[PDB]
RNA sequence: CUCGAUGUCGGCUCGUCGCAUCCUGGGGCUGGAGUCGGUCCCAAGGGUUGGGCUGUUCGCCCAUUAAAGCGGCACGCGAGCUGGGUUCAGAACGUCGUGAGACAGUUCGGUCCCUAUCCGCUGCGCGCGGAGGAAUCUUGAGAAGGGCUGUCUUUAGUACGAGAGGACCGAGACGGACUGACCUCUGGUGUGCCAGUUGUUCUGCCAAGAGCAUGGCUGGUUGGCUACGUCGGGUUGUGAUAACCGCUGAAAGCAUCUAAGCGGGAAGCACGCUUCAAGAUAAGGGUUCCCACAGGAGUGUUCCUGGUAAGGUCCCCGAGAGAUGAUCGGGUUGAUAGGCCAGACGUGGACGCAUCGUAAGGUGUGGAGCUGACUGGUACUAAUAGACCGAGGACUUUCA
RNA sequence: GUAGCGAAAUUCCUUGUCGGGUAAGUUCCGACCUGCACGAAUGGAGUAACGAUUUCCCUACUGUCUCCACCAUGAACUCGG
RNA sequence: CCCUAAACCGACACUGGUGGAUAGGUAGAGUAUACCGAGGCGAUCGAGUGAAUCGUGGUGAAGGAACUCGGCAAAAUGCCC
RNA sequence: GUCCGAACCCACUUCAGUUGAAAAUGGAGGGGAUGAGUUGUGGAUAGGGGUGAAAGGCCAAUCAAACACCGUGAUAGCUGG
C-alpha cells in the first residue's frame, strides 16, 4: 500500500518490511497481536490487502499470497477461515484498539484483531 | 481609493491548453463559486468602505450561535469563509447579494492572493538562497552553514533583520497580472493563465489588478 | 545549454573541428546558450590544410545541443551534440556548407544563410 | 561554549518551573458493572472491555 | 478532479490512431512560414509516451544527416495535423531509450506478428 | 588597555554602513556643430561578470558588460569554514661562523578543540492583560520588502554637417541579471511501483516464489520535493525637493531667481506596489451571540467559592500543517483516514492452459497481470464514551 | 675555479630575456650568461629501473564546480527511564 | 572456569591490543568477497517523528576542473583468455 | 632484499572523533607482504649511562639526561597570600 513517508521500522527499510510481513503473519495464525500502536496502525492495510486477495479462493491467489506470509499454515487459515469469513464484507477486516502504555519505555499499545463475527 | 473587483474562489489544480496562436498556456483552475455579500463597510458606521463576502458549503452543525445571527441578518445562508474586498464602490453592494465568477471576463487582468505551500523550517540555503561552503577542500562540518553573522566588537552585535533559518511558507502571496483565460459562469469555473499561491484545496481571493498589466 | 569550457563540434567546412566556449554573450553574468545564441569560441581543433588555425578566438552560433529547446507550441527539440557554426563578426558564416540538421530556432530573423545552406532545418 | 556566571535563583526557577507535566484525565467506564477509570479511547483495565453502554465489545481477557 | 478531466475532454482530439512506443510513426506538423503554412514530415520511431489526459505526450527519434534528432509532440497539440503509423515495433519495454546508444541493425526493431 | 593569551595573511560565506559616484538619473560651463567627450555641481535607489598566473592582497593578461567604484566595520567576519603563506620541532641548497649554529634568503613536509549560560539575531509557543464572557470580519500608529539594466526597430538617413558621419525629445518589440509563487510542461530524485537479471540459501521437489549481497545490480516510473523548468514582478505615476532654471521685484530711480511673493526641476526623499501589524497596555473598530445564577463571610454593595449559558479545550481520525507547541479540517446530524469498488497514472504482456522447439525459449489465450501517493464513489474499520474550563448584567466618576 | 653545469632544492634585483605550451601561464619546459652568492668523494655532470617524494602538462572521468535537488539512515526533535 | 574476551593488558561489562590449534559447502585463483554449514548470536535503554543542521551511504539533466593553494574527495579503470 | 594480492607488519591521504568507543583510534582507500620479513618464550645492556639503518629518537602513556627516596622546609633582587 502507500509508503510511510518518515523514519521507517526497525531502523531500516529492509527491516520494516520484513516486521509489517512477519507481524501480519502472525496476526493472521493468532487472530489478534498486541503489537504497539504505530506498528497495528502500519500493517492494517496491508494485512487488509491480504485479506481482500484471500476472499477469492484460486491457486494464483494463493500463490501471490504465498509472495508475502510465505507460511503455507498461514496462508491455509488466511484462504479457508479468515478469507470464507468476509464474503459480504466490503474492506475493514481488522480493528485496532488501544490498549494502554508500557511500563519500560511508555510506548502505547494496541491490539490489532481480524473481525470475527460474520457480516450476514 | 481604488475600485476593485472581486471573487473568492478554491484552488483546483492545474492544466493546459492552446490559446489561438498555438502556443502553450499553463491554467490554474478556480472553483470561483457563488459569494454573497455577508457585510457591506461604510465610511458612516466602519468608517471604511468596504465588501465582506462569503464563499463555501459549512455543516450547519459547525456554524456557532453568532455565526448563525451574522449570516441571519445578512439574509444569506451561512458559508464557510468570510474575507473583505476594499473597494471604493462597496456602496453599490447590497446585503445578500449574490457574485459569481463572471465578474471577471475572458481577457481580464487580475491578481490572486493566496496563503502559500508551506515547508515547515528551512535551512538558510533553501529559504534565503544562501550558498554554503564547498562538499570539500578541507571544509568541516559547515556545509550548509550560514557563515559570518556579524562583524566583531564593532558592533558587539547580529544586525537586526539577517536572514537565518527558520519556518517558511504558508504566508500571504499575491501574484499579480494574470490574464483570465476563461469563465464558465454557470458552473463556477476560472481558468486563470499561470501559477497561483496555494496548494490544491486552498481559498483563493481573485480582485483586479492593480497595476492594470504590465 | 553552453557554457565556459564546453567544447562543441564544428558544424562548418571552415576546417576547424572543436570549439571551446570562452564566453556566452547576451549580457553580464550570463549563464547559458542556447540554440541561435552566440558565443566566443577558440579553436581547439582544426584541419591542418585551412584556413582556421588551431588557437583562433572566433565567434560562433550554436546549433543542436544535446539538452533541449522548448518551444511556444510546447513541444521540444533535442540533438545527440553540441554543435556551432563560425561567424565573420556580422553574423554571416564564415564557411560555405552546413553540415547536420539545424534548429529552426536560427530562423527567428537572424541567421538565413545558415538556414538557407543547412540540408534539414528541424 | 560554556555559562560564563553562575544562574540567578529567580532564573534558575523561571526555567525549571516548566519542566512539568499534567494529570492524566481519566473517563469512567461505560459498563455498568464496572465503572471504573480508563483512558479515553482506550480499552479499560479493569474489565478490558469498550465501547458504548449499547454495544460493547472485549479487548483484553484482563 | 472529474471536473478537471472534462475541462480537458474539450481540448482533446479524435482522430488519433493507435500506436505504441517502438512503432515507426510519420507525424505531419503544420509549421507556419513568412504568410505561408506548409506541412514538414517528421518520420521516426516512438521511443516514449508520457501518458495522461490533454497532458499525452510522445517522442519521435529520427536519424536525419547522421545525427540523431528526438522531438517530443503533445499528443493532442494542434501543431499536427495527423500522424501515420507505418509499422508496428516488438519491443520489450514502454521506454526505448536504449536506442540512444545504438546504431545499424542493432536499431532496426521487429516487426509485430514475425 | 590587553603577555594567570585581545589568534594573525589571503580566500570562502554572510552582510551592513559612508560617499571621496564606476554604471544608470538630473544639471552648469565648454577650446559643446552632430556622434562622442572633458570638467565640476546634485545624487548612495538598485547594480557593479567569468577566467589564466601567483599563498597571496596588489598587479599583468584573456573574453565580456551599462559598469567591472573607492573605502569603514579588531587592515568586518577561524566558539562560521580553509590553512596555500607566515612564527615550532625533520631535511637540503646558497651565504655567514673554527664550532655549536644563524638568515624578515630560498627549498620539500609539518595535530586549527569547544554539547551556547547571558546579551544579540532568526523562527515558533505558553501565560496574563486589553473593566462581563465569547465568535467572526477588520482599521492602520508603525515596521519590512521591492526600486537594476541592455539591444533592436521607428521617428529619421530627419536636425547638425563641406563630407564622412549622425541625433535629442517621443513610440514599440525582445532580452541579461535579480526575485515571488508554482509543479501544467521539461529535467532530477525515487529504500514504492512494475520488469529483467548474477551469486547463494530456503519454501520437500517440478512449477511458482521468498531472504541476503548498496534498494545486490540493471531498465523505466505516478505522487511529494525540486530547478535545469513554468508563470508573474520592478512600474506607468503623485507631493515636497537637490543641483540648476526662472517670473514679478525692491532695498540700491538701474540691475538683481529673493529680501515680500509665485513656479519648473532627479533612479534620490515620502507615497503609489507587496507583506507584517492594537503587548499601538493609547491594548482600537463593525457585526453577531449568551445573559440578571447558587452558597458563605460580609461592610457603599466588597470579596471568596460552586454549577452553568454563548463559546471553547482535553481526547480520537487526519493534512493542504508541523521539530514540539501551534495551524487547518473531520468526529456517526460523519466521507477525516484506512480498507473496498471503479478509473487514471506506472510497468509492459502474470499464473494456468494450448501450441511449436531436443532444450534454453518463441507464439496465442490477452494492452495480460500487478500496482503507491491522483480522481470519483462507498460507513466495512477507526473516529467510541465522556470530561474540564468558561459571564453575570459585568469597578468607579462625570456627562448626555 | 679546471672539466662540466648554471634564473638552479643555489639568482637579491626577478614575473631577468628569448622560445614552447594556454584565449590568457609570477608556476612549468628549453635555452642565454649578467654565477648577489655552482663546481668536482661535505664529490661534478649524466643516467635505464624504482618512488604513498616534489613539480608542470595531456587524455579519461566525474556533484570539485556552474548550482544544487532528492532518497534512506546514526545523532539532533517529542515521550518514558 | 574465561580465554581473536563482559573474566587477560587497557581506571569501565572500553568499536583498542593479545601467541597457538581445528577450520565444511556453492560461486571463486584464493584462508578475498557473497550467501550458507558445524556451532553460536539478535549486541547490555527504548518508543516515535518525512524540521533545520552534522555524520554515513545513493542518484543525477547540460556542461566537464570553469572548483581549489593543489583534481583534496569522488568517478572512471579494474577479472580471465 | 622479483611482481599482484589476503592473513600478518606498517601508517601515505582523507573524513570522523576531539568532555572520544580510544590519554593517538575508527571508516574509506594506501605501503611491505621469502625478506635488511614478522612474531611467541626466556635472556643481556641502566642514567652523564644504555641503545639508536641517526629523529636528540627510545629507555614502563610528557627524556637536550628516567624514576624513587634522601640533602630538603634547596634557592628565587620574582608573583601570590
Ligand atoms: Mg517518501
Ligand atoms: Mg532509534
Ligand atoms: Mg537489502
Ligand atoms: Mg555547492
Ligand atoms: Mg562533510
Ligand atoms: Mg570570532
Ligand atoms: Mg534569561
Ligand atoms: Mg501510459
Ligand atoms: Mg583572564
Ligand atoms: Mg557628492
Ligand atoms: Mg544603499
Ligand atoms: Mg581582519
Ligand atoms: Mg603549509
Ligand atoms: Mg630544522
Ligand atoms: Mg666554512
Ligand atoms: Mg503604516
Ligand atoms: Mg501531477
Ligand atoms: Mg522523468
Ligand atoms: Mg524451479
Ligand atoms: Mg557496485
Ligand atoms: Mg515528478
Ligand atoms: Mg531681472
Ligand atoms: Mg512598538
Ligand atoms: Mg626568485
Ligand atoms: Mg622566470
Ligand atoms: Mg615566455
Ligand atoms: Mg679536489
Ligand atoms: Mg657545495
Ligand atoms: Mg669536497
Ligand atoms: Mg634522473
Ligand atoms: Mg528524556
Ligand atoms: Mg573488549
Ligand atoms: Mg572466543
Ligand atoms: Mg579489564
Ligand atoms: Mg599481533
Ligand atoms: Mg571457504
Ligand atoms: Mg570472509
Ligand atoms: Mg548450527
Ligand atoms: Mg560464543
Ligand atoms: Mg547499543
Ligand atoms: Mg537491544
Ligand atoms: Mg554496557
Ligand atoms: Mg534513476
Ligand atoms: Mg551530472
Ligand atoms: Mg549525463
Ligand atoms: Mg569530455
Ligand atoms: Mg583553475
Ligand atoms: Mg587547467
Ligand atoms: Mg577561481
Ligand atoms: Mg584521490
Ligand atoms: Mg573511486
Ligand atoms: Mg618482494
Ligand atoms: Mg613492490
Ligand atoms: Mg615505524
Ligand atoms: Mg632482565
Ligand atoms: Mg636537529
Ligand atoms: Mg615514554
Ligand atoms: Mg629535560
Ligand atoms: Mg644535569
Ligand atoms: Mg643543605
Ligand atoms: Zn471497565
Amino acid at each position: 500500500p502507500k509508503p510511510t513517508k518518515g523514519p521507517r521500522l526497525g531502523g531500516s527499510p529492509a527491516h520494516e518490511r520484513i516486521i509489517l510481513r512477519n507481524l501480519a503473519s502472525q496476526l493472521f495464525e493468532h487472530g489478534r497481536v498486541v503489537t504497539t500502536v504505530t506498528k497495528a496502525k502500519r500493517v492494517r492495510p496491508l494485512a487488509e490487502k491480504l485479506i481482500n486477495r484471500a476472499k477469492t479462493d484460486t491457486v494464483a491467489n494463493r500463490r501471490f499470497v504465498n509472495r508475502t506470509i510465505t507460511d503455507r499454515g498461514i496462508v491455509h487459515i488466511l484462504f479457508t477461515e479468515i478469507g470464507p469469513r468476509m464474503e459480504g464484507r466490503d474492506g475493514g477486516y481488522t480493528r485496532v484498539t488501544r490498549i494502554g502504555i508500557r511500563k519500560g519505555d511508555n510506548a502505547p499499545m494496541a491490539v490489532i484483531e481480524v473481525i470475527s463475527d460474520k457480516v450476514a | 481609493e481604488r475600485t476593485v473587483k472581486g471573487v473568492l474562489g478554491t484552488k483546483l489544480g492545474m492544466t493546459q491548453l492552446w490559446d489561438e496562436h498555438n502556443r502553450l498556456v499553463p491554467v490554474t483552475v478556480i472553483q470561483a463559486g457563488p459569494c454573497v455579500v455577508t457585510q457591506v463597510r461604510t465610511p458612516e458606521t466602519d468608517g471604511y468602505s468596504a465588501v465582506q463576502l462569503g464563499y463555501g458549503a459549512v455543516k450547519a452543525k459547525n456554524v456557532t450561535k453568532p455565526e448563525a445571527g451574522h449570516f441571519e441578518k445578512a439574509g444569506v445562508t451561512p458559508r464557510r469563509h468570510l474575507v473583505e474586498l476594499r473597494t471604493a464602490d462597496a456602496s453599490e453592494y447590497t446585503l445578500g447579494q449574490e457574485i459569481a465568477a463572471d465578474v471577471f471576463s475572458e481577457s481580464d487582468f487580475v491578481d490572486v492572493t493566496g496563503t502559500s505551500k508551506g515547508k515547515g523550517t528551512a535551512g538558510v540555503m533553501k529559504r534565503h538562497g544562501f550558498g554554503g561552503l564547498r562538499a570539500t577542500h578541507g571544509v568541516h562540518r559547515k556545509h550548509r552553514s550560514p557563515g559570518s553573522i556579524g562583524g566583531c566588537s564593532t558592533p558587539g552585535k547580529v544586525i537586526k533583520g539577517l536572514r537565518m533559518a527558520g519556518r517558511m511558507g504558508v504566508e500571504r502571496v499575491t501574484v499579480q497580472n494574470l490574464q483570465v483565460h476563461s469563465v464558465d459562469a454557470e458552473r463556477g469555473i476560472m481558468l486563470v493563465r499561470g501559477a497561483v499561491p496555494g496548494p490544491k484545496g486552498s481559498l483563493l481571493v481573485v480582485r483586479s489588478a492593480a497595476k492594470k498589466a504590465a | 545549454m553552453i557554457q565556459q569550457e564546453t567544447r562543441l563540434k564544428v558544424a562548418d567546412n571552415t576546417g576547424a573541428k572543436e570549439l571551446l566556449c570562452i564566453r556566452v554573450l547576451g549580457g553580464s553574468k550570463r549563464r547559458y546558450a542556447y540554440l541561435g545564441d552566440t558565443i566566443v569560441c577558440t579553436v581547439k581543433d582544426a584541419i591542418p590544410g585551412g584556413n582556421v588555425k588551431k588557437g583562433e578566438v572566433v565567434k560562433a552560433v550554436v546549433v543542436r545541443t544535446v539538452k533541449s529547446h522548448r518551444r511556444p507550441d510546447g513541444s521540444y527539440i533535442k540533438f545527440d551534440e553540441n554543435a556551432a557554426v563560425l561567424l565573420k563578426g556580422d553574423g554571416e558564416p564564415r564557411g560555405t556548407r552546413i553540415f547536420g540538421p539545424i534548429a529552426r530556432e536560427l530562423r527567428e530573423k537572424k541567421f538565413m544563410r545558415i538556414v538557407s545552406l543547412a540540408p534539414e532545418v528541424i | 561554549a560554556v555559562p560564563k556566571r553562575k544562574m540567578s535563583r529567580s532564573n534558575t526557577r523561571h526555567r525549571r518551573s516548566q519542566w512539568k507535566t499534567v494529570a492524566t484525565k481519566l473517563v469512567t467506564c461505560a459498563n455498568p458493572a464496572c465503572g471504573e477509570k480508563h483512558l479515553p479511547h482506550t480499552a479499560c483495565p479493569s474489565c478490558g472491555g469498550y465501547g458504548p453502554r449499547g454495544d460493547r465489545r472485549q479487548v483484553v481477557e484482563a | 478532479s472529474n471536473i478537471i478531466d472534462e475541462i480537458d475532454k474539450a481540448s482533446m482530439r479524435d482522430d488519433i490512431p493507435e500506436f505504441r512506443p517502438g512503432d515507426s510513426v510519420k507525424v505531419h506538423v503544420k509549421v507556419v512560414e513568412g504568410s505561408r503554412t506548409r506541412v514538414q514530415v517528421f518520420s521516426g520511431i516512438v521511443i516514449s509516451r508520457t501518458g495522461g489526459g490533454v497532458q499525452e505526450s510522445f517522442t519521435v527519434r529520427k536519424l536525419s544527416f547522421g545525427t540523431g534528432v528526438e522531438r517530443t509532440f503533445p499528443l493532442h497539440s494542434p501543431i499536427i495535423d495527423k500522424i501515420e503509423v507505418d509499422r508496428h515495433g516488438a519491443v520489450r519495454r514502454a521506454k526505448l531509450y536504449y536506442l540512444r546508444g545504438r546504431r545499424g541493425k542493432a536499431a532496426k526493431i521487429k516487426e509485430r506478428g514475425s
